[PDB]
RNA sequence: ACGACCGUAUAGUACGAGAGGAACUACGGUUGGUGGCCACUGGUGUACCGGUUGUUCGAGAGAGCACGUGCCGGGUAGCCA
RNA sequence: CGAGUGGCUUGCUACCUCGAUGUCGGUUCCCUCCAUCCUGCCCGUGCAGAAGCGGGCAAGGGUGAGGUUGUUCGCCUAUUA
RNA sequence: GUCGGGUGAGAACCCCGACGGCCUAAUGGAUAAGGGUUCCUCAGCACUGCUGAUCAGCUGAGGGUUAGCCGGUCCUAAGUCAUACCGCAACUCGACUAUGACGAAAUGGGAAACGGGUUAAUAUUCCCGUGCCACUAUGCAGUGAAAGUUGACGCCCUGGGGUCGAUCACGCUGGGCAUCGCCCAGUCGAACCGUCCAACUCCGUGGAAGCCGUAAUGGCAGGAAGCGGACGAACGGCGGCAUAGGGAAACGUGAUUCAACCUGGGGCCCAUGAAAAGACGAGCAUAGUGUCCGUACCGAGAACCGACACAGGUGUCCAUGGCGGCGAAAGCCAAGGCCUGUCGGGAGCAACCAACGUUAGGGAAUUCGGCAAGUUAGUCCCGUACCUUCGGAAGAAGGGAUGCCUGCUCCGGAACGGAGCAGGUCGCAGUGACUCGGAAGCUCGGACUGUCUAGUAACAACAUAGGUGACCGCAAAUCCGCAAGGACUCGUACGGUCACUGAAUCCUGCCCAGUGCAGGUAUCUGAACACCUCGUACAAGAGGACGAAGGACCUGUCAACGGCGGGGGUCUUAAGGUAGCGUAGUACCUUGCCGCAUCAGUAGCGGCUUGCAUGAAUGGAUUAACCAGAGCUUCACUGUCCCAACGUUGGGCCCGGUGAACUGUACAUUCCAGUGCGGAGUCUGGAGACACCCAGGGGGAAGCGAAGACCCUAUGGAGCUUUACUGCAGGCUGUCGCUGAGGACUCUCACUCCGGGAGGAGGACACCGAUAGCCGGGCA
RNA sequence: GUGGAAGUCUGUUAGAGUUGGUGUCCUACAAUACCCUCUCGUGAUCUAUGUGUAGGGGUGAAAGGCCCAUCGAGUCCGGCA
């Protein structure tokens, strides 16, 4: 047969890019050299067209102008403090390690200086439960306990815009104006919609897949669709 | 509110398009000032026309269920 | 739409030119490669062995 | 190039207990087919005459265009049923 | 039970056409056959009459209009000699 | 087109005049691409031109395109290339990272030009006049000078400022008409320099506790109105330019509506609407410099693409010319263009055909079907059912009005804007043409707008929001590459990948036996290396011990593939069809039975229903709205029909000119029969038959067109599938190399990742190379 | 009353599309055209120019559609007599 769209997506044609050129900031967060000191203002909130959530600009002291991962509650006007010495406020950037238990954090490093890469999607958030001089315990929004090395920096507060899911596109319409603005192509058409040639699951005189959809994670790419390394499928039990 | 929607789409749909902006569009108190002069400016972008303060909340909303268990903890 | 003579009107595209190197109108502008000599791509002449019997 | 039917007289008669109910013949009409014709009825009739909308020729008068008549009303000859 | 005729159905055969003889139904237009549905002339009757039933000669003419169905067929309606 | 006339050897179609017409977002005007000399002039007609030609986009020869201020050039966009680096056997190959360059002529950004005149042909390029910009030099001023502003930005609604245009009033100039007194054209004048400033923002004053303000939102003791002031707009006003220019002349003044242009306010996003050069910031005089490329013409029913002077296709600007009207609509008419959608002459002009008008009485009887045609129609008033997701249904349905003339009223500042009144009055008809819905009901399907088979399918198919399941914590899941590397990703679970189902509403039962997927696993099975035994002076080779993934085995899982029967009052093989729906777009029997409806209904709808062989996200039921989707019924309508007729235009027929193709073994005036490989103009027997020609409608030449798509045959082909055969990627796993120190463990030094570095995490694993076992239609 | 929302309605505005006529044409005007009819027409809209993806590969709101009149694997030349 011919390949099926999962393989064309990893060409890195135009269709499956996403429109970079039109994005805003790589939002990171700052190196310090240490000390803590650097601290800066809020000049003003801006949308995000990577990731449909609101984004603060901010002005340090050190000249620094640079965007940021904006959590809830900031505004115009606020100062936000990057460093080990960072008072303890929503907005502000610290290791986990100087970050009081029980407190709700976002864009979380994987490893110390990476800038953030756990919870930053709309009004999420992180949990940092336990601490200790070798590890820190965070709980991702998946709800997975992760082990942190308290080194990792991390932001106070929930990202803003929570509830963004809560609204339903209502029309193809909103969806399109979406997904022009993602790396990814969209509308999908059922794999047991095509013709044999196309998809593992086309061909038939009615519509229904060949073949189970629990599909082994040992599949090469190609065969690999529908249910993949499935524990368990449906709702029953 | 919905009823740009005419007879399309459904109940669900509309009646928590209708919910969730006629919250959207309601007197919002700003954090700054006391005055109830609160507008969305955009996604999760809301301003007060009283001071101009611009602050970061909620999609629909200024502040959300997860936002107020910040200000506690 | 036809893909015939209705579709024969839209073309209006200047692409292959005359090249500098060969002196043949194959010299595509919006690709900057001759299709004929290769200029452009490759500094040798193209040429191949397929232009001619296998045995000649 | 004529085919067939109905009706009237025959006759409420022949026949028949009755109920019911013929014919030969002579008539009138219908239907289908055929050939022809237009006084009559009807159709057409962008011959013709009138009414009238829009616009242009300044108004008037008189006209053009609106698909091969703008539309509406009437309609001679002829051709037709 | 026995002897046949026809070549409309169906089956059988594989002779003819695979460098193609355009399908079913319908329509329109033309000719024909008789094993005769009506009409003409007749015979028998379990033929009183009237209405029939059966049979003989006979192909001149006629054999129409509709409801379902693509239907042929057929089913159904009202007319009809 | 027609009548005259001009030129010419020759004139229907070359030219002049008149008369008659065509084009109105184009048949006008300016252009992009593309063409490439097609442009102008002279001379021609052998070629080309659907006829002719004195004409020409043809033939021949000459001529023609002038720029500091229009484009290019310059900037940067999606993205492209070159060099370096690395990969590759290798390259003219290849991804990343650097650097450099390229990348916009209508239509991105952008220093600067206007008016008039002139040529056969150029023109913001030449000439005349006037103005402007940049750079450099000289001189005076200036020490400021880089912060900032600008360049520079989405969609919807809307106020104000305002020119052109159009119109109105009145005056002037010229023209037309000639029963009035009307009708038409004109009444001009730039860039630029100077000046004026609404809106927004802000300042002072003031001091509102209810006022201020808008079309609307709105504003305020955190200081409203009012008053004074700072900043501050037009391609606008005003003055100059200008006893410039232009006009035969007059060479106007006011107004309304106001494209351009300027300047504000509001609303929307699960969508956030370029960048860079450059400019400003940052004065003035004088002088010098401003090179290089484009410039003709066409821009289309003859200059482009489509073999053609092709009825096709092809981007931008002129969207403000008049009446009309809601209108960038119709219809009619200007300006401008055209009679070149380029062959003509003749017949009352027959048959037949294409487009079309009208048809009495009937009114769908026509037909698969109302296909085609027709009906209805604009605007206002009244009035409007079932159903419904409360949006809708709805313009439901149905009823009435509608012109002109006279004099008025109301809204508004007013309109050459709108709404109404009274009276008079004509026609068969007042949305008088044109423009311009037929309506109602039942059922099926898909919810909706949207998508599709360029070229026989527009649908019920796809998509969609919505529902649902699966995978993954990012050194991820998924995917591309041989590699170097890469998409997703300027992304981080409210994510994005992989699938199913397909809005809302009510719901979504039972089954894990088979298959799939996933987890576990005492024991069994399970390869190679290393190890042990036998063998061989070694080696082949035989055997043993250990045992990974995988399998056996056990479990979980159906919104995973799928299943939901026979028999009796359990058996196959796990369960044994629940809610619903049902003669279904699924029902063989079948035109099922009953009913509705019709004269008559294999149709349609409702009820029943043992369902040949319905049924729950292989989703079930149901459902308002929507629909060039499928079936049916009613009113209305009508040449669909009974049953045809007449007419209109273009052909057809005759004449001049031009001038193909299909097709052709031969012979051929055939008809009835027969015969023949069973479907004969040609054989046989008869019959008929004087030759030629015109027109017709197509019976025959098993007519012409296409080496039959159907079928079969060929040890033919291809696309597709799988538990067909054999292999191949890829994934998982063991082992060896990289690889180091002290059946479970620590460390650090290779190696990997994170960090700018210091250093941090990881660590002999991972990655890579080799090999072995399993899976392996993803691929051959 | 104001406001002016909408994959909202009417609409040959421009533009896009292509339902029926199974009309005209079918050695065409045309190797996909002509006419009437019909659908969309503020959006998942239409469109110019520039630019990216290449052949067992693209692209595909999925029809095996499309990739220069070429598609169940383009075209050119070669293997090839
Ligand atoms: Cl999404
Ligand atoms: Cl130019
Ligand atoms: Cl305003
Ligand atoms: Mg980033
Ligand atoms: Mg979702
Ligand atoms: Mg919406
Ligand atoms: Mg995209
Ligand atoms: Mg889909
Ligand atoms: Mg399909
Ligand atoms: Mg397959
Ligand atoms: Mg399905
Ligand atoms: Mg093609
Ligand atoms: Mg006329
Ligand atoms: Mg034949
Ligand atoms: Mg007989
Ligand atoms: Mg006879
Ligand atoms: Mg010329
Ligand atoms: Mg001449
Ligand atoms: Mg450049
Ligand atoms: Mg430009
Ligand atoms: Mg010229
Ligand atoms: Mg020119
Ligand atoms: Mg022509
Ligand atoms: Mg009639
Ligand atoms: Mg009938
Ligand atoms: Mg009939
Ligand atoms: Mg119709
Ligand atoms: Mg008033
Ligand atoms: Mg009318
Ligand atoms: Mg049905
Ligand atoms: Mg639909
Ligand atoms: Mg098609
Ligand atoms: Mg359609
Ligand atoms: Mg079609
Ligand atoms: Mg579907
Ligand atoms: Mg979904
Ligand atoms: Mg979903
Ligand atoms: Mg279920
Ligand atoms: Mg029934
Ligand atoms: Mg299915
Ligand atoms: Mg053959
Ligand atoms: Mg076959
Ligand atoms: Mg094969
Ligand atoms: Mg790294
Ligand atoms: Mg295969
Ligand atoms: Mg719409
Ligand atoms: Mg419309
Ligand atoms: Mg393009
Ligand atoms: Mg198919
Ligand atoms: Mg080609
Ligand atoms: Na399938
Ligand atoms: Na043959
Ligand atoms: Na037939
Ligand atoms: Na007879
Ligand atoms: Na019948
Ligand atoms: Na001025
Ligand atoms: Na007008
Ligand atoms: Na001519
Ligand atoms: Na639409
Ligand atoms: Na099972
Ligand atoms: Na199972
Ligand atoms: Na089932
Ligand atoms: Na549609
Ligand atoms: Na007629
Ligand atoms: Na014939
Ligand atoms: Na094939
Ligand atoms: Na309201
Ligand atoms: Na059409
Ligand atoms: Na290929
Ligand atoms: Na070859």
């Amino acid at each position: 047969g011919r390949r099926i769209q999962g393989q064309r997506r990893g060409r890195g044609t135009s269709t499956f890019r996403a429109p970079s050129h039109r994005y805003k900031a790589d939002l990171e967060h700052r190196k310090v050299e240490d000390g803590d000191v650097i601290a800066g203002t809020v000049v003003d909130i801006e949308h995000d067209p990577a990731r449909s959530a609101p984004v603060a600009a901010v002005e340090f002291e050190d000249g620094d102008r640079r965007l940021i991962l904006a959590p809830e509650g900031v505004g115009v006007g606020d100062e936000l403090q990057v460093g080990v010495d960072a008072e303890i406020a929503p907005g502000n950037t610290l290791p986990l390690a100087e970050i009081p238990e029980g407190v709700p954090v976002c864009n979380v490093e994987s490893s110390p200086g990476d800038g953030g890469k756990f919870a930053r999607a709309s009004g999420v958030n992180a949990q940092l439960l336990t601490h200790d001089r070798n590890v820190a315990v965070v709980k991702l929004p998946s709800g997975e306990m992760k082990r942190l090395d308290p080194q990792c920096r991390a932001t106070i507060g929930v990202v803003g815009g929570g509830g963004r899911t809560d609204k339903p596109f209502v029309k193809a319409g909103n969806k399109h104006h979406k997904m022009k603005a993602r790396g990814t192509k969209w509308p999908n058409v059922r794999g047991v919609a095509m013709n044999a040639v196309d998809h593992p699951f086309g061909g038939g005189g009615r519509q229904h897949p060949g073949k189970p959809k629990s599909i082994s994670r040992n599949a090469p790419p190609g065969r690999k669709v529908g249910d993949i390394a499935s524990k368990r499928t449906g709702r029953g039990g | 509110r919905t009823g740009r929607f005419g007879p399309r789409y459904g109940l669900k749909i509309r009646v928590r398009v209708a919910d969730v902006e006629i919250k959207h569009k309601k007197k919002h108190k700003c954090p700054v000032c006391g005055f109830k002069k609160l507008k969305r400016a955009g996604t999760g972008i809301w301003m007060c026309g009283h001071c101009g303060y611009k602050i970061a909340g909620g999609c629909y909303q200024p502040e959300t269920v997860a936002g107020k268990a910040v200000m506690k903890a | 739409t036809g893909a015939g003579t209705p579709s024969q009107g839209k073309k209006n595209t200047t692409t292959h030119t005359k090249c500098r190197r060969c002196g043949e109108k194959s010299y595509h502008t919006k690709k900057k490669v001759c299709s004929s000599c290769g200029f452009g791509k490759s500094a040798k002449r193209r040429d191949y062995e397929w232009q001619s019997k296998a045995g000649e």
